[PDB]
């Protein structure tokens, strides 16, 4: 009877440690969604400046009355600058996700070893 | 008529409720999360499926389909939504309703269906920034589009025509195909102000096609001769056309 | 009493590579549409055969 | 109860920022209203640039409200997390 | 004694979506009031029927 | 250049978003 | 100098990279 | 432009608000 109570305590202890790491893992999953929104909001803000800047470039090249391949290039390059930094914003989000994805996984493995040790 | 529901993860044990026309449609409670089997119940995709199945039973026809991270609901064309709200049983960031009227571009669903129109009305009082954006599915991006019930084109029959020399040497006399307005509605993107009056004169100011309506000068975009409309409701591009009505 | 390997087998949700964002008008340029996007006198000129 | 008072504090910090951005809004828009009047061009284009600039300031207020909203969400969740932790620990006492 | 279900049933106060602020004069413009807010020569001009 | 000069003085802020996370304490089981 | 003036106003951001790391808790052994 | 020049030199500070949070300790029960 006494030994049964201790084993009943043992499994219930495993229930709480698994529940705790599940809440933390679900926390980081919501946090991953938050970082996606922060990156998404940055991309829109960078997109807001891009169209103003590229739109401004289109204005002067048109009025420059010179045309040609070189003037197509200057718009092409400065458009490329906005894209490459836009990619890096996405890349930075991936780096953030990879860390928290790993951090979620570390909690699950840490909980697994402790639960297995209890019983 | 159409709605969306975001899904974010549920956080292990919060009552999720959906209100359709005042009915508590598709109520569901996530479990505690003690057993490893309950871990599968937190991911965003499975919440979309489970809430959809209960929504199918409660609603008569209401064709409902679920994407990568959302739930799309379509009315049977007999009755509209008229009330769309959800209870997270938590802080709001579990499932929030997505109608066609967002307050901010930040408060937008990431996934959405193939074509989904959203009017971002930041302040109801002010004309402000009431621009429409519409989702593109082939690349996960929202592209702004003009309003739903607005008309984007002039007749092209009353607008000026052009005599064009063809490649073979003969001459064509066609109308000019202009650009449909693709930024906002009629209130926020008004007409070129010659759509009611005759065009007096044509000229080319600095790389812009120019018209003289009754009293106001109308100049196109610098690059685009046939495009008399601004590119974006917000964040004006400094390339957009100018329309000025001489004061005096 | 749980399962020993069941906890370990569980893995987090996979990576989402791209983040959706608003693309305001004017960003798109030089597409493959037959509609007139070529600008300046280049668009008006037509070659003689 | 501390975090509930802290939510009220963050509401009034955001509210104070909203007025601070608002008093600059009227000065900037009011400055534009003068030049549009003095320009003697008038027309649809002039109503646009005031409309676009006014649109920027409204976006400013929306994001401040949004930041407070998710500020509340984090501490609303934190309050709840303590309540569930207390409930489980109390249960184990008996 | 308490009731462990009762603690769990308690939930925090709900979200307040909007925060109050001051609108100094000059922020409101172009409303639906019949009072003359249209400015410049546009308001003074009257069309013929 | 009254329009261009004054609009340059507008200067709205970026206001990047900022988020926090939830916490759970856990419990210790006795007998 | 319209092209040179406007390009100077472009100003894209560098946005250097940032990465974090994983954590493992460990377990305590009984009997 | 004496009035405009000097008022530009006024420059009052915004001084955004700042608030902290309260604390409670708790007690451990014996017998």
């Amino acid at each position: 009877k006494m030994i049964a109570a201790q084993t009943a305590a043992g499994r219930r202890q495993a229930m709480e440690i698994m529940r705790q790491t599940n809440i933390q893992n679900a926390d980081l999953s919501l946090q991953a969604r938050s970082k996606l929104e922060e990156a998404s909001a940055e991309l829109t803000s960078q997109n807001m400046q891009k169209v103003q800047a590229i739109g401004s470039i289109r204005a002067a090249i048109g009025e420059s009355m010179l045309e040609g391949s070189s003037m197509d290039r200057i718009k092409r390059v400065t458009e490329g600058q906005f894209i490459r930094e836009a990619n890096m914003v996405t890349e930075n989000y991936r780096r953030d996700y990879q860390a928290i994805f790993a951090q979620q996984l570390g909690g699950t493995q840490s909980a697994a070893s402790q639960i297995d040790e209890i019983y | 008529q159409d709605g969306l529901i975001n899904v974010r993860g549920g956080q292990y044990g919060r009552e999720l409720i959906v209100h359709i026309n005042g009915k508590d449609v598709a109520k569901y409670k996530i479990p505690d999360g003690s057993q490893p089997e309950h871990v599968n119940n937190t991911d965003a995709q499975w919440l979309a499926e489970e809430l959809a199945k209960q929504m199918r039973t409660n609603l008569s026809d209401w064709t409902v389909n679920v994407g990568q991270g959302f739930i799309h609901v379509t009315a049977p064309s007999g009755q509209q939504i008229d009330s769309f709200t959800t209870k997270d049983g938590y802080a709001d960031q579990l499932i929030n309703p997505v109608t066609h009227y967002a307050q901010s571009f930040s408060k937008l669903p990431p996934n959405a269906p193939n074509g989904y129109m959203v009017k971002i009305v930041g302040d109801a009082s002010k004309s402000a920034d009431q621009y429409y954006v519409r989702y593109d599915a082939e690349r996960k991006v929202w592209t702004e589009t003009l309003g739903w019930n607005t008309e984007d084109q002039v007749l092209w029959e009353t607008m000026p025509h052009a005599l064009v020399r063809a490649a073979d040497g003969n001459f064509d006399f066609k109308w000019l195909e202009w650009s449909p307005k693709s930024c906002g509605d009629v209130d926020t993107n008004p007409w070129p102000s010659f759509v009611g009056s005759s065009i007096n004169d044509v000229f080319f100011f600095r790389n812009r096609l120019g018209f003289l309506s009754g009293e106001n000068i109308i100049l196109s975009r610098t690059a685009k001769y046939f495009n008399f409309y601004p590119a974006s409701i917000a964040n004006l591009s400094d390339d957009d056309p100018i329309d000025v009505a001489v004061s005096t | 009493k749980m399962d020993t390997n069941q906890i370990r087998a569980v893995e987090p949700a996979p990576l989402t590579q791209e983040v959706s964002s608003v693309e305001f008008g004017g960003s798109s340029d030089e597409t493959d549409t037959e509609g007139t996007e070529v600008s300046g006198r280049k668009g008006l000129k037509v070659e003689r055969d």
